[PDB]
């Protein structure tokens, strides 16, 4: 019973080891980082395989994971996320042609069994773009989302100083479009967090701390069982 | 294309060689099957509980 | 021209190889099994619980002893444990935490890992200094690794997101072999007891049986609605079972070439993603994302028991080679081994 | 085996009328919602339509709100698109996409380039 | 006299009714805990020990009651330390687990990121323990002090104060009174008011109505719990100070019923305890749908 | 409490 002793020893040292992990383990923020080609999900922050984003916005360590190198057959792998804090959906909001293909990327995963938890930060990217072609008039949102003709921005909504009118509407329909998906399922269990982006935003950071401090003031109230 | 053209050749020579197999009758196939597990039952731990003099796991 | 002229021949094999399979579907599993006993009601317990992951398991596989396991969790931890104490022997730290596989080699000496850094790391476990370090890394897969197998010390088998299955050399870190016609992300493989094939389940609801050495695909067996999460061959290595999304258990055999039994229940909705035999074959495990764990009667295609003791997915299923005992690990970050 | 045949595609003129019909075979198709996907040449797989499982949720892609009708016969196992008033832009090589598994409101992947469980298209070309 | 025995009759009633109803609740949380929520949680470590203390404490109202009843202790000095040290303690471990839940409540809301440190079970059994023993500090003096003296022909269970002790008798019972209602109700009340302050912006639901509801559900939670203690530990400790402090008659019917009946609203706020922590619950109410479904 | 006084 000796060396039975010495290995009650070391899997009790491995065992602290792992708890001394564990506690550093869950200071850390995980963080999801998922969004098409032109999203512009790589200059959120500014800061092969899965590529791993470390930041730290006031004291809290933040890892926001870039699933590069897989194809994009992406339903066994996404399933991964299931415990991550929150998912950063980063949108080319200018590309119309592709904000169908962003909605449906959305939909799948706040509709997915093992992501229906997890809340997600929506990052509505490249808003100078999105705000130059509004005022070009070249391309026209009806030619992909006739509900834009009957839409008007909500009383809500604000709009940034100095701009367009026809910009705030098409921005916060875009908002709106993603935000009927999160609405009509998983009320409670996860919110959706849209933030309008530049490609020049330094304030991306402080955005997913606020978010991400109110996704674990909802988990820990669901601990509580206040919520 | 090419790639697409190059993918169902290979797919066709793939099922060439799928359908120039011998399958053996499923029921000789299940014979097969069930003779090997009547043949191990009593080996078999977890279809026959062991006692726990011989369960490692008691 | 040339294009559809495929299509249409590709089309007419696939008829061909139907009413072959149709032509030896003289008789069906259920009307051959039907004279011998139900095995009854199987009430496998939970004699240990592994408790140490902080983070869910995916993926766990015995040793060829049967009493030590490795457990993959993401928690950055490749756990190896003493099962038949709980105790642990070793906690790796993975570099890359999202590990979707772990493979304990036959000797014993080696475990590998691996997910979506794309590599199977192999890392010694009877290194001189006592100390675990990665011994191998075998980059080359495009894709996640989803499931890994040793063949030996050298030689590691890994089925990728990539659509590929490889053949590793541990020595030289090079592909030997690679394994390529499934059209979705191979989500698991199951070695033969000789080790000279290997089936593997893959996103295109289709398990595929791969000759290690000619490497090639022998044979390609469909049949399941969805995409297969889990294979595992019949000990004989006659037949292979594959647990897929659709809810359903099949199990195929590979000279009849067809599925022989499918095991599912109206009240199942939920896909598998583990399954293993018991020694005789006899009990086909299940893990479902119901949170629950059926043994399924092989021979009878009947429910003979549930392993309810998971408050998450059940990720993974292991049998031990001598047959004493399930390991079952979950994404509640827990082991349970059961008998 | 799980598989999707399109059939109904061809040459229509510009705001002419199609039916796009897809046999299903090898799954239950009522366990399944269903897609179509469009495939334009020089461009990406872009998703079209969608049906529930039982039919009541059907959603479309903008571009074709109003002009298309997607609708399935759970008992024949057939997906339908009725594509009306066909413009030039909706010239494209159509496929069905099941989604990967049943019971689900989630559909990952059907706009995949490899994706399994999509049948081999039918082209349909609206020029004058 | 016929209206004094129609009022001690009242007063055993109202004792029998409150130590039912939280024997009764109390055992329904713990067992509840025991075999279907397992203590997985730091909230469900606090909501048992809570449970725990509040079935310890109304256990002494048969006692008491059967005191009252005889006008005499009849159960001799082992059980009067025994049930007036059990009192003491368990009133103190209820009121700090009470005070305990509304700082882990504080620190899951306004410190969200260090609650995923400081929230562990394992913490919580390590706060608990403290909680436990640090009530042994006036547990283990109540247990040496208690004795039973004869007083008018009649046995009295009484703590057995130092000389002098009426100087010590007012001063555990200040003492009581500020580390059992006054500390205690200001943690609680500053530690519940931050969180509902830091509620008022937490998005908790889609939708502006929905969301409202959800922080009026919660809000009335806290208004409830914080209310419950108020006007079930007050009237107790309003009493003892007018006893100390005012010369009353001490022998007026309607003293004494009022004096029962603060002492029966003090075993209230533990018989009201599973109520607004298990049956107010919302894990405990997914459970109770999951289990009935 | 208050019981005993
Ligand atoms: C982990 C916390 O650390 C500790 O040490 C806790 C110990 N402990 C407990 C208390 C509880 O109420 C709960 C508990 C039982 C679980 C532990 C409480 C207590 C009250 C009365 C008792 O009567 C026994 C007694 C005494 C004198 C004459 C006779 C008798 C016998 C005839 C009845 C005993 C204990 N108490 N007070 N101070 N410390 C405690």
């Amino acid at each position: 019973s000796a060396e039975d002793k010495a290995a009650v020893e070391r899997s009790k040292m491995i065992d602290r080891n792992l708890r001394e992990d564990g506690e550093k383990a869950a200071r850390e923020v995980k963080l999801l980082l998922l969004g098409a080609d032109n999203s512009g999900k790589s200059t959120i922050v500014k800061q092969s395989g899965i590529f791993e984003t470390k930041f730290q916005v006031d004291k809290v360590n933040f890892h926001m994971f870039d699933v590069g190198g897989q194809r994009d057959e992406r339903r066994k792998w996404i399933q991964c996320f299931n415990d991550v804090t929150a998912i950063i959906f980063v949108v080319d909001s200018s590309d119309y042609n592709r904000l169908q293909e962003a909605l449906n990327l959305f939909k799948s995963i706040w509709n997915n069994r093992w992501l229906r938890t997890i809340s997600v930060i929506l990052f509505l990217n490249k808003q100078d773009l999105l705000a130059e072609k509004v005022l070009a008039g070249k391309s026209k949102i009806e030619d992909y989302f006739p509900e834009f003709a009957r839409y008007t921005t909500p009383e809500d909504a604000t709009p940034e100083p100095g701009e367009d009118p026809r910009v705030t509407r098409a921005k916060y329909f875009i908002r709106d479009e993603f935000l009927r998906i999160s609405t009509a399922s998983g009320d409670g269990r996860h919110y959706c967090y849209p933030h309008f982006t530049c490609a020049v935003d330094t304030e991306n950071a402080r955005r997913i701390f606020n978010d991400v401090t109110d996704i674990i003031i909802k988990m820990n109230l669901r601990d509580c069982g206040l919520f | 294309n090419t790639a697409s053209i190059a993918q169902a050749r290979k797919l066709v020579e793939q099922l060439k060689m799928e359908a120039n197999i011998d399958r053996i009758k499923v029921s000789k196939a299940a014979a097969d099957l069930m003779a090997y597990c009547e043949a191990h039952a009593k080996e078999d731990p977890l279809l026959t509980p062991v006692p726990a003099s011989e369960n490692p796991f008691r | 021209s040339e294009l559809d002229q495929l299509r249409q021949e590709a089309e007419q094999l696939k008829n061909q190889i139907r009413d072959a399979r149709k032509a030896c579907a003289d008789a069906t599993l259920s009307q051959i099994t039907n004279n011998i006993d139900p095995v009854g009601r199987i009430q496998m317990r939970t004699r240990r619980t592994l408790r140490g992951h902080l983070a869910k398991i995916y993926a766990m596989h015995w040793g060829t002893d049967s009493r030590l396991l490795v457990s993959a969790s993401q928690d950055g931890k490749l756990i190896i444990w003493d099962s038949y104490t709980t105790n642990k022997v070793h906690a790796i730290p993975l570099r890359s935490s999202w590990v979707m596989t772990c493979a304990y080699a036959p000797s014993g000496n080696y475990v590998a890992c691996g997910g979506l850094d794309n590599i199977c790391s192999i890392y010694n476990l009877k290194t001189r200094e006592g100390n675990v370090r990665v011994s191998r890394e075998l980059a080359g897969h495009t894709g996640y690794l989803s499931c890994c197998r040793f063949l030996d010390d050298n030689q590691i088998v890994t089925s990728s997101g990539d659509t590929t299955c490889a053949l590793w050399d541990i020595e030289t870190g090079q592909q030997t072999t690679t394994f390529t016609g499934h059209t979705g992300d191979v989500m698991s493989l199951s070695l033969a007891p000789d080790t000279r094939l290997f089936v593997s389940g893959a996103c295109d609801a289709s398990a595929k049986l791969w000759d290690v050495r000619e490497g090639m695909c022998r044979q390609t067996f469909t049949g399941h609605e969805s995409d297969i999460n889990a294979i595992c061959f019949f000990p004989n290595g006659n037949a292979f079972a594959t647990g897929s999304d659709d809810a359903t258990c099949r199990l195929f055999d590979l000279r009849a070439d067809q599925e022989l039994m499918t095991y599912s229940h109206d009240n199942i909705i939920c896909g598998i993603t583990s399954v293993s035999f018991s020694k005789s074959g006899r009990l086909l495990l299940a893990g479902y994302d119901d949170f629950n764990c059926n043994v399924w009667d092989a021979l009878k295609a009947d429910r003979a028991g549930v392993l309810a003791g998971h408050d998450n997915r059940v990720s993974c299923l292991g049998v031990t080679d001598d047959g004493m005992a399930v390991a079952t690990g979950s994404w509640d970050s827990f082991l349970k081994i059961w008998n | 085996q799980v598989q999707l045949q399109e059939s109904g595609g061809g040459l229509v003129q510009p705001g002419g009328s199609l039916r796009l019909s897809c046999a299903a075979s090898g799954f239950t198709f009522s366990n399944y919602k269903m897609n179509w996907v469009r495939q334009a040449p020089g461009k990406g797989l872009e998703w079209v339509s969608d049906i529930s499982q039982s039919g009541a949720s059907i959603s479309y892609t903008g571009s074709v709100k109003g002009r298309f009708t997607i609708s399935r016969d759970n008992a024949k196992n057939t997906l339908y698109l009725q594509m009306n008033s066909l413009k030039p832009e909706d010239t494209a090589v159509y496929y069905c996409a099941r989604c990967p598994a049943p019971f689900t409101r989630d559909c990952f992947d059907v706009t995949s380039t490899t994706y399994a469980y999509r049948g081999q298209g039918t082209q349909v070309t609206v020029s004058s | 006299s016929a209206s004094s025995l129609a009022l001690a009759i009242a007063i055993t009633a109202l004792y029998s009714a409150v130590c039912a109803v939280g024997l009764l609740g109390n055992v329904l949380v713990m067992f509840g805990i025991v075999r279907y929520t397992k203590m997985k949680t730091a909230t469900n470590i606090y909501i048992f020990n809570l449970a725990l203390a509040d079935a310890l404490a109304t256990s002494t109202l048969p006692f008491q009651s059967a005191k009252y009843l005889m006008e005499t202790w009849p159960f001799g000095e082992l059980l009067c330390k025994a049930v007036l040290s059990i009192d003491y303690y368990n009133m103190f471990t209820s009121i700090f687990t009470l005070t305990m839940m509304s700082v882990d409540r504080y620190i899951a809301v306004c410190h969200p990121v260090k609650a995923l440190d400081f929230r562990t079970p394992a913490k919580a059994k390590l706060i608990n323990i403290c909680i436990w023993v640090l009530a042994s500090g006036v547990g283990v003096p109540i247990m040496v002090m208690a004795v039973t003296r004869p007083r008018d022909g009649a046995v009295v269970c009484m703590l057995q104060f130092p000389s002098p002790s009426w100087y010590w008798d007012t001063v555990t019972k200040i003492c009581v009174f500020l580390f059992a209602f006054v500390v205690p109700i200001l943690i609680i009340t500053v530690c519940y008011g931050l969180m509902l302050l830091r509620l008022r912006s937490v998005r908790l639901l889609s939708g502006s109505k929905e969301k409202d509801r959800s922080l009026r559900r919660i809000t009335r939670m806290v208004l409830v719990v914080v209310g419950a203690f108020v006007v079930c530990w007050a009237p107790i400790h309003i009493f003892v100070i007018v006893w100390t402090l005012v010369d009353i008659d001490r022998r007026d019917p309607l003293v004494v019923a009022a004096l029962h009946l603060c002492i029966a609203l003090g075993y209230a706020n533990s018989s009201l305890n599973p109520v607004l922590y298990a049956f107010l619950d919302e894990n405990f109410k997914r459970c109770f749908r999951q289990l009935c479904r | 409490y208050x019981g005993f006084x």
